[PDB]
RNA sequence: GGUUGGCCUCGGAUAGCCGGUCCCCCGCCGGGGUCCGGUGCGGAGUGCCCUUCGUCCUGGGAAACGGGGCGCGGCCGGAGAGGCGGCCGCCCCCUCGCCCGUCACGCACCGCACGUUCGUGGGGAACCUGGCGCUAAACCAUUCGUAGACGACCUGCUUC
RNA sequence: UGGGCCACUUUUGGUAAGCAGAACUGGCGCUGCGGGAUGAACCGAACGCCGGGUUAAGGCGCCCGAUGCCGACGCUCAUCA
């Protein structure tokens, strides 16, 4: 596939989605992961927050300016998880890493696009229902992220625009159904041909 | 979006130049012409309404007046000052009426 | 919520495994994972099959638990499942998917021509429906 | 029919898809499951591989090539071939018009889109 | 055009790159000429992976095509016309080549003699 | 007037973890994700088509910048699509993650 | 140097979902409750939409309320990276294209690869060609001392 | 050559030691290769230059070849798993 694969990050497990994305990006296939604040992590929130705080403590003590860079936005947190699963210190890994674009919320080249979903990394199929999990958006917020509030208002405004679009899509589907009922005597011989070959039960 | 006033003072224009002596002081010369032609006002009026509709925090650009100071410097100092206390619409007209 | 259950006589459709695509009646249930199954009229002899392969249907046969083959069959033939199913919309949609896969290159070509013109008529009518719906001038 | 050298003798119904009486290799074709009963057809006897073998002209009495052979770049469709093609197609065209939209099917070309995959297609 | 050999088998070389001496790249005092590394801790001598290869007898060329020039022939160095005459009856597997010291006027006579003897010369135009 | 070849992709050479055998290459064919699905392609000719600077001769056409390294599918490599192929010369490492064509050439269908 | 059709988007739940409708309430569209369907999702991404051999005679059907003109002009929407999408008036043509038929033709290049797209691709100089536009700064040198190891930095230099 | 060292098991001194001293076999030294991420000695296997096939030990989320099996049955929630 030559087009860009756009994945909605909501409801996905951080390391299971990164596993899919890393291999997909190493075979070409420019990948876009949006809504990185909706990514889930298994286990209760507190033990996941402790895991990042321990990561925050990893720091070059002689010069922290050079040490590990603790990125705080969920998109940058996700990008680093994929980074830790590519051979990023070789030309192939860097070239693969540049094929991945990660976003918080859905910026408006992708809000008007259909978003894919990876079932093999979804929280609902990979986690038992009676298990605790953490949201990447809340984990990042309490670790230093500063744009959870504004992204929420922008995400909400995007959701009002999407409802208007889905309002119309149901409108033009209701019209097309009434149309198909309207023109049946002139379509019946054509519908049957499509019927006998599997399409249109 | 940034919108400037017509008739910007010379000491303010001095800040845009590293060498006033060798310059011909053309800064903002094609800009102020849009405050006077009829096409430009509708461009500036639309620029103000869009700032009123889409912006959250607005600031005014103000400069000090060197000519009233005992310093050798004639070059003014520029600074954005945040305008607080009101809706964006009503702090936009507040800054408009204080332009120039 | 929870319309269909695993009981004695419940007809289940087998999705994968050696008997994929077959119908089967749950004769008994063992150890929470397997179930004694029996398709006497669908060519599936009595055996144990896991619940993972099954997909329950809305048909239920009234016979005692762990009954013999002949009693499960007579219950299957009376109120015959082979005709209620297959002429059920789940099954005829399974049939549609089957004939779509076995569609040949020429059949694919004839489908494309009909589908090109099937749409052309619908697209035109929707354009007529939208314009004939647009004349609205009521305060 | 198949030729004595293993090459398949195929025709496009030249009127339909512009493929004349021409040999093709069994291994570089795809057998679609669509047939026409070409029983009761008279394929002329002189349609062998020697008939279809490529011809040549160069080079008569010329060794050092400085004046170039500015002819024969137009391979000539011999009047014979036009007659054999006319004979075969005239008794194969009506048999194609018999089954619906076979003429339209033959006018089209096979292709792969960004959907279907060859290992899944039934031919 | 040129004189064809008696037979032209496919020449198969088990290795085309030269065997360079260990650490010959790091120094100018160390020439490319192969030297077997007799060092107690040498990793090339121990034959570690990814190291410089050591030549051995397994790389030997086929008996049939050994010493064959890239065109079906085997070399023979000649210094005068008399040494040309010895190649008259091989003529199809061995080609003469003139030594570097042979003067311009003398090697002209060697080239003319080989032409009428159907002997292939690897350097037939070397003083003109 | 049509694509006429299935689009594979060059994933790497057949290798261990620390040893890489460049004489065979592993291909990921689109739409095939099981070993039993690879039987269709198990002999098809594959091509790595690329461009360069200098014009090269083109069979049946005027010289242009397009070049090709030919090959063919040898067998399946492991439980999920993943054909492995042999090329007339080992593919360059620059081609990893790039397009390989599977030509529907010699056909058994 | 890549590539070899597009998908222009609800929010989501998963011990539940989706669609449609009659009565209430929100300055003639939205929200509630009834009712009706579908649910191994068929209003289906295991999906949908385009579909290319081209023309000339020649009818039947779809349409006639139409299309295509980078043709013009205007309006509207989009700000999270809007770099985009949509709607009207004018002018050119023709019943052309879409399905099924009639009719014959085209290099039919004598079995053969890198064919077929994006694409009028990106980047760098250069010629010719018309129309509309503009005529600047930076650094050095010199001053300053709010600065300073040197660089750097803060300053001034024909007019009221 | 007459400095040896290590591992299974047996074994002496010592609280013990990557300590000191013995017995047997194997190894490293003198030895590269696959695995144990890394490693003189562990596991597999010992080596001329190559092509095809198949294995050992070990593995098959991604790094990283291979489970992208509709794998089977349980157990387990850890605010230092
Ligand atoms: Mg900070
Ligand atoms: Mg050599
Ligand atoms: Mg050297
Ligand atoms: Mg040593
Ligand atoms: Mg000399
Ligand atoms: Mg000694
Ligand atoms: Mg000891
Ligand atoms: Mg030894
Ligand atoms: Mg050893
Ligand atoms: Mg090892
Ligand atoms: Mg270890
Ligand atoms: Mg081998
Ligand atoms: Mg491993
Ligand atoms: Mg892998």
């Amino acid at each position: 596939e030559v087009q860009v694969l756009v994945l909605d990050g909501r409801g996905h497990l951080l390391g299971r989605l990164a596993a899919i994305v890393a291999k997909q990006v190493l075979l070409g296939r420019k990948v876009v992961v949006v809504r990185c604040e909706g990514i889930n992590i298994s286990g209760n929130f507190y033990r996941n927050k402790l895991k990042y705080l321990a990561f925050l403590r990893k720091r070059m003590n002689t010069n922290p300016s050079r040490g590990p860079y603790h990125f705080r936005a969920p998109s940058r947190i996700f990008w680093r998880t994929v980074r830790g699963m590519l051979p990023h210190k070789t030309k192939r890994g860097q070239a693969a890493l540049d094929r991945l674009k990660v976003f918080d919320g859905i910026p408006p080249p992708y809000d008007k696009k259909k978003r894919m979903v990876v079932p093999a990394a979804l929280k609902v199929v990979r986690l038992k229902p009676t298990r605790k999990f953490a949201y990447l958006g809340r984990l990042a917020h309490e670790v230093g992220w500063k744009y959870q509030a504004v992204t929420a208002t922008l995400e909400e405004k995007r959701k009002e625009k999407a409802k208007i679009h889905y309002r119309k899509k149901k409108q033009l589907m209701r019209l097309r159904k009434q149309a198909e009922k309207n023109v049946e005597k002139k379509i019946d011989k054509y519908t049957e041909v499509l019927k006998t070959h599997g399409l249109l039960v | 979006k940034t919108v400037f006033a017509e008739h910007i003072s010379d000491e303010c224009k001095r800040r845009f130049y590293k060498n006033w002596h060798k310059s011909k002081k053309k800064a903002f010369t094609k800009y102020c012409k849009k405050w006077q032609d009829e096409d430009g006002k509708k461009q500036l009026e639309k620029d103000f309404s869009s700032m009123k509709k889409y912006c959250q925090v607005i600031r005014v650009i103000a400069h000090t007046q060197m000519r009233l100071l005992p310093l050798r410097q004639k070059k003014a100092h520029l600074m954005e000052i945040q305008v607080n206390g009101g809706t964006v619409a009503e702090k936009l007209d507040w800054a408009r009426e204080r332009l120039e | 919520v929870f319309r269909r259950f695993v009981e004695v006589g419940r007809v289940a459709y087998v999705s994968f495994g050696p008997h994929a695509g077959k119908l089967v009646a749950i004769v008994d249930v063992i150890d929470q994972n397997r179930a004694l199954v029996d398709g006497p009229c669908t060519q599936v002899r009595r055996q144990a099959m896991p619940f993972k392969c099954m997909q329950l249907t809305d048909f239920i046969l009234k016979f005692p638990h762990s009954a013999h083959q002949k009693y499960v069959r007579q219950a299957w033939q009376k109120a015959d499942i082979n005709t209620k199913w297959a002429a059920t919309r789940w099954a005829k949609k399974i049939e549609a998917r089957e004939r779509k896969a076995k569609m040949t290159d020429f059949d694919r070509f004839k489908v494309m021509k009909a589908k090109k013109m099937r749409n052309r008529i619908i697209k035109n009518e929707v354009k007529k429906l939208q314009k004939a719906a647009l004349l609205k001038a009521s305060p | 029919k198949q030729l004595a050298s293993g090459l398949l003798l195929v025709t496009g119904p030249l009127v339909l898809n512009r493929v004349p009486l021409r040999r093709t290799h069994q291994k570089f074709v795809i057998a679609t499951s669509t047939k026409i009963d070409i029983s009761n057809v008279k394929i002329p006897k002189h349609l062998t591989d020697a008939y279809f073998k490529k011809k040549k002209l160069r080079k008569p009495r010329h060794q050092e090539g400085e004046i170039f052979d500015t002819e024969k770049e137009k391979y000539e469709i011999t009047e014979q071939r036009k007659i054999d093609q006319k004979a075969v197609d005239s008794q194969i065209l009506p048999k194609i018009k018999a089954i619906p939209q076979l003429q339209g099917y033959l006018r089209s070309v096979f292709a792969l889109t960004n959907g279907i995959y060859p290992h899944k297609l039934v031919f | 055009a040129a004189l064809r050999p008696l037979v032209k088998p496919k020449i198969v070389k088990k290795r085309t790159k030269k065997f360079i001496r260990h650490q010959s790249d790091r120094y100018v005092k160390i020439k490319r000429n192969w030297r077997k590394p007799r060092g107690i801790d040498n990793r090339v001598r121990r034959r570690f992976k990814g190291q410089i290869l050591m030549p051995n007898i397994g790389y030997g060329s086929n008996k049939k095509t050994k010493h064959m020039l890239p065109s079906g022939f085997r070399k023979f160095l000649v210094h005068n016309v008399k040494e040309l005459e010895v190649l008259l009856m091989c003529n199809k597997s061995y080609c003469a080549e003139i030594a570097h010291n042979v003067s311009s006027k003398n090697r002209k006579a060697i080239v003319e003699r080989a032409a009428q003897l159907a002997i292939r010369v690897t350097n037939p135009n070397a003083r003109l | 007037s049509g694509r006429l070849w299935s689009k594979a992709i060059f994933a790497g050479y057949k290798r261990g973890l620390r040893n890489q055998r460049e004489h065979t290459a592993l291909l990921k064919i689109e739409g095939v994700y099981a070993r039993d699905e690879t039987e269709f392609y198990l002999g098809k000719r594959c091509a790595y088509v690329y461009k360069a600077k200098n014009n090269t001769v083109t069979p049946g056409g005027k010289p242009n910048k397009t070049r090709v390294i030919w090959g063919k599918v040898t067998r399946a490599h492991g439980n999920s699509g993943m054909v492995r192929a042999k090329f007339r010369s080992n593919l360059p490492a620059k081609a990893i993650g790039h397009r390989i064509r599977v030509m529907l050439y010699p056909s058994r269908i």
